[PDB]
């Protein structure tokens, strides 16, 4: 009976930091929308996550963010011959912010927001963000409209408000054109969770709800009583 | 600081806290080691259950008030004690051979009944712990078994992928939606598929949830005390739903050719102190 | 100033770490604490409650409900069987999408004592007895009543009490057998035979079902953690 | 007799990291299997570590395993002209866990997988583990079969069951082609070692069992009182 | 922590553990400075060795039970002390001028004399330790020698290359294997070549395992108490071998012309503190 | 804030070092220690346990395995040798694949007294006595009885005893000499000489069998570590 639980509490299996979300951005003008990339934060849209999350009902952590921002170069012509280091910028917006419209814009100076400058060669960029809600928990399901009068969007798309990471380069590139990728990590610590619920049997489909094709319970195997192999798969 | 404690293998570690915020610490990772039956007499209404029948409490907990230290609001007018605590008895279901199973969505079913609908209807906000007393009216030659379960935040998908979903398919008014055991084909209705319960998840896991059995062969009925589960301490009853019972029966009913076969059940719930706040002079409809 | 010297494992970015970090959002007060009920501390105390194991999984069963409902139909059999299946908690078709299984799926290593609670759901008037045996490894499956009377075994009567337990004890060669069983660190088969017959009345119908719920006694452990080969995705999902 | 022995202990004859394995992988697409690079953890590729273990019947350690990254350019057209730093990722995957078919898979986020990302031009990157097994001793020498009707593999072949390390780039590399070798180090460090047993004459030829070709004993002198050289090689 | 030590030639190093992890320290490396004869009765089966002779005590330690404090099972049925505890004598094989050497394989070579072979086809795990007494009658005009060693884990490589071996080629049921002087040319048996001793280690160097010499001047037998030795406390004894057994003659028997030519070699071997668990109604075979 | 300097040494890979680095698998337990029997603590105990020597190493007899069997004729001979080798523990055939010389191919330098003990396998009437000599390395290896009997020697009578043992002393000009020795640092020869010529009875055969066992004394050392040059390969062997 000596077999105690250590890497089965709420903090091991939630302290491990998983992908939420892959973007691309090229560093070219024209098509100014290409220059930067925007994300809401959602941690639905990755599943590797999602069904972490979607065991227990409501959550209360504080969290680590990890940017893996790697870049590769475009081919075509005029290309760089050399180059030295490009940095990246990645700012938070709060809910209720100016947005930039593009890159080199107005409001890029982020005098409030928590902006983060990168070089690349270094280690990954890293911030600790606390409990950041109105509520008192991190809802995973708000079986719930939004108007009183029940019309709007129904489900945990009402109590998803924590505005957008905004990410861009920070030099112009005069010579060539080259896009770059974030990878933004979540690793929950301090980690509290209310309420156990099932695991979701069905495959994800959606970031909005909670849609779903009705799956079978399990695979189906031979008989009632069919005790698999009595002897190796040889012969 | 200057903190030295142990390690999962003398062996120790000396980590400092070099910020000035309670966020950016590590994380922890370290433990410090004729006959005798009850009767419940609540608001006017009383039932019989059984003496040798268990009775689950909630989550553990029993209902209770929200008292002055968790309180956010500004003024709280007054809760009663009377007028809204009795045993509410809905609408009857009926139990045949191939009956698929039933739901309901109780801050949205109690509307009409009582003062419960009339306290509801004019304040912003509220609270109330739930007392749900399911029961089948048995016999020695009636097989079958029932399943119920008070399921929180039970968020369902639609019956067609990429549509939400209506308030008019999602609860009724006095009626339990069925249960298919096939699927639903509407382009705005539920996905209602039994075995897998609605919110995807499979349906033999529902006994995570305060889960009560009414196996017609050892028990007559089922009392599940639920306690009011939500993240934020006050929150609107028309715009959410608490929780959601579901009835769902994994051993079908059979009986002989002379037997009864019009087996009815009903529930029974009564809020447990049921406090609002917000009085707003709305009357809503 | 202090000459210190850069070890290998710098710049890394290793995701099972515990470090620190500055904050992004200094000096933010946080809302209060509530208590929610049903505060869970450890992840195995959803592995002690009991889910419904799909004992009739056959393939046209899988799709509708009745995979969870065992047959017991009465009559004079004495050689039927009425489940088998190999204790495998992870791999086995039979506990996989159960509520032990799913927890377990996430943890590589698994060490402890399963619990099957058999309940009958039947007529009142119904009288009958099963023999339930955990054979270990061994040999080869039981195929008759004698062959599985030698290995552990509870006779249950089915008219004195419903809901027979039956807690399959641990026996094996290591301390923990990994999830995905091979046949070394494998675990032995359990059946249940007919012991004297259900025997219904006239008033009451002779077919009845028995269900199997299936969750992990106190000693139970985990000793790795692995990506789920459950649930997928194809593309950022939007 | 004041000659006592420091470096003939258990430890300082095995706490020193051998190489044990020889990866080589491409950044190209085409041909998804050059792209990764997947190893099951044995000892028994290299020799040089194989005949230190093959001393002792049982062993129990906790290592220290170190990976030298190097890259090169691959000939031919369409080459880079300049070329940012290119990171490299090293997944665990443990002995029952999904693994990934190709390159930019859905299964490499590796939540609970410990991943560690290593930028070139830094220091080799590092890790420890402790004794992972679930028997009591690492057993070198297994003399018996799996199946107990006495059929499948026959010798250490069954008790090895430590999963995978594999490697991959995660940089796109839009322009050009380039591969790289991984160079596994194992360095045992609180060792304990039971049963010694004598060292292998015979040549290694298999990485599955102990065959073996049957050599001499020794070398050959002239005779049986041969003392070598009375004077030296000259005249 | 702040720790200060010695270091291998005032001189010291402090070095403090920074992890919450014991697999995370550096390397320790430093050091904290007619005639009596005697009769073994066993079970109910007696032995007479000598007064003068050594006994080789295993690896030092003596065969004992498997105690509560290092015991991984679930529950431990009963193990015999007399049933179980003879001394079994198996077959003679007979010693020529050309002999090569003869193995045997303990855990799958006791399966049919007495109840050793009928506790182990029941029950799954198994322990004993054994008491080897391999003995040949002597006399003053028979020189020549022998070596007895008790390899344990002797992994045996294949006479052809990529490919395994057959349990058939590995262990003989009452037989010893020959050791062929040259090298045997099969395509699935053993290679059996007498100067390497079958695992390709060199012959010389067998004397690592417990030994013993049945010189014929100075020793008429030798007697090898070996331990259970394991990494696992407990295995099935059909599918693994704790050790095996070897004797193989370092120098040739020359006898003369009017002398015996028939001198045999029993082995008397005799499990100690044998213990099973896991009892299984399968009766293997 | 702290104002560090990178000194020479920073972000290389020395192999025989001892760095701290964090774990891979943090919290992780382990199996619970067990007492297997044999647990050795410096790897020279494996060279304290006699080994036969291989003294017959001629080229048709390596192959075969008398090349451990020391011929000892019985007759007048009185100037017959029955062996002699240099005692180089590490580049000499005679012991370089004994248990002895493995270890210490794998350590660069040897210091300590060898022990060849040199049992007899003959029949029990046999009687003879042997002068075993360690010559030191000073001149040239002795050719006859008179030259052996010099040098440090002892006269063992077969029949009294089998097994004499003779611990070759340690006489160096330096403490430590090469296991690859040189003409410096090498060292003497050994040889062994009939004394009174073995006397067999006419019922048992004339010829016997002398063996050789090579182990080192208490006192003996390692003082480097190297690759051994016995062991190679091609490829990565699959
Ligand atoms: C360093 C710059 C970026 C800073 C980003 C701000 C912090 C990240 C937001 C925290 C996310 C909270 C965890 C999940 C919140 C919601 O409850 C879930 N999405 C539920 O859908
Ligand atoms: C940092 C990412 C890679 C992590 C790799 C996991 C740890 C490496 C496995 C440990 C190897 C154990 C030592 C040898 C095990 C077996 O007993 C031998 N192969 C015997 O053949």
């Amino acid at each position: 009976n000596y077999h105690s639980r250590t890497e089965s509490s709420i903090e091991n299996f939630l302290c491990r930091a998983a992908c939420v979300y892959i973007a691309t951005y090229k560093s070219a003008g024209g098509t100014p929308t290409e220059r930067y990339a925007s994300w809401r934060i959602n941690t639905r849209q990755m599943v590797q996550l999602r069904r972490k999350f979607e065991l227990f009902t409501y959550l209360r952590f504080d969290m680590e963010i990890t940017f893996v921002i790697t870049s590769t170069q475009d081919p075509g012509t005029q290309l760089a011959q050399d180059m030295p280091v490009l940095t990246h910028q990645i700012m938070y917006i709060p809910p209720g912010g100016p947005v930039p419209n593009s890159a080199t814009d107005f409001a890029w100076q982020s005098s409030t927001n928590p902006s983060i400058f990168w070089t690349e060669g270094c280690a990954p960029a890293r911030m600790s963000v606390p409990f950041i809600s109105i509520g008192n928990a991190y809802s995973n399901f708000y079986d719930g409209w939004s108007h009183f009068t029940q019309e709007g969007v129904y489900g945990f798309n009402s109590l998803n408000n924590m505005g957008h990471i905004y990410v861009r380069h920070v030099n112009e590139q005069s010579l060539g054109v080259s896009t770059s990728t974030l990878r933004v990590y979540f690793k929950p610590k301090h980690v509290r969770a209310w309420v156990p619920r099932p695991p979701r049997l069905s495959p994800y489909v959606k970031s909005s709800n909670v849609n779903f094709k009705p799956t079978a319970v399990t695979t189906e195997r031979k008989d009632i009583n069919d005790v698999g192999t009595l002897r190796p798969v040889g012969y | 600081g200057a903190q030295v404690s142990t390690q999962k293998t003398t062996i120790h570690y000396t980590n400092i806290n070099y910020y000035k915020d309670a966020a950016s610490n590590s994380a922890n990772r370290q433990d410090f080691t004729s006959d005798r039956v009850r009767s419940i007499t609540l608001g006017n209404s009383t039932i019989t259950t059984q003496e040798c029948a268990n009775v689950v409490v909630g989550y553990g907990v029993w209902p209770s008030y929200l008292q002055d230290n968790e309180a956010t609001a500004e003024d709280q007018p007054t809760q009663p004690d009377v007028a809204t605590c009795r045993f509410y008895t809905l609408d009857s279901i009926q139990w045949q051979k191939e009956s698929d199973g039933w739901w309901w969505k109780f801050p949205e079913a109690l509307k009409n009944m009582g003062l419960f609908g009339q306290n509801m209807e004019y304040h912003y906000l509220g609270r109330s712990g739930y007392t749900i007393h399911v029961q089948c009216n048995a016999s020695k030659f009636h097989q079958g078994c029932l399943l119920v379960v008070c399921v929180p935040e039970a968020e369902m998908g639609c019956s067609d992928v990429e549509r939400e979903v209506v308030a008019a398919s999602l609860s009724s008014e006095d009626t339990a939606k069925s249960f298919s055991r096939t699927e639903s084909n509407g382009q705005h209705t539920v996905q209602t598929v039994v075995y897998n319960a609605g919110m995807g998840v499979g349906v033999g896991n529902l006994t995570i949830f305060p889960h009560q059995w009414i196996n017609l062969r050892t028990n007559n009925s089922a009392t599940i005390v639920m306690p009011y589960i939500n993240s934020v301490p006050m929150d609107n009853m028309f715009r959410h739903y608490n929780f959601t019972l579901m009835i769902i029966p994994f051993a079908k009913l059979e009986y002989t050719e002379q037997a009864s076969n019009y087996v009815p059940i009903t529930v029974t719930v009564a809020p447990m102190c049921a406090e609002y706040n917000g009085l707003r002079l709305a009357s809503h409809q | 100033g202090l000459p210190t010297m850069l070890t290998p494992g710098s710049n890394q970015f290793l995701t099972s770490d515990d470090f620190q970090s500055p904050s992004a959002m200094p000096q933010f007060d946080v809302t209060p604490e509530m208590k929610i009920p049903g505060e869970v501390h450890n992840l195995m105390e959803i592995a002690e409650v009991d889910s419904v194991v799909p004992v009739n999984n056959t393939k046209e069963n899988i799709n509708s409900m009745e995979a969870y409902r065992i047959p017991v139909t009465g009559g004079d059999q004495l050689h039927t069987q009425v489940f088998g299946f190999q204790m495998q908690p992870g791999l086995n078709s039979v506990f996989k999408r159960t509520l032990l299984g799913e927890i377990l799926n996430y943890y590589a290593h698994w060490s402890g004592s399963v619990k099957l609670t058999f309940v009958f759901c039947g007529s009142a008037m119904a009288t009958g007895k099963f023999l339930l045996a955990y054979s270990p490894p061994g040999a080869s499956p039981p195929q008759n009543r004698k062959q599985a009377m030698l290995g552990t075994h509870v006779i249950w009567d089915v008219g004195l009490q419903s809901s027979c337990v039956l807690c399959i004890p641990w026996i094996s060669q290591t301390h923990y057998r990994l999830v995905q069983q091979d046949e070394y660190t494998s675990a032995g088969y359990v059946t249940c035979w007919y012991q004297t017959g259900l025997i219904v009345p006239p008033g009451a119908p002779p077919s009845c079902t028995i269900l199997c719920f299936a969750s992990a006694c106190n000693d139970f452990s985990v000793r790795n953690l692995r990506d789920t080969p459950f649930i997928e995705q194809t593309q950022l999902l939007q």
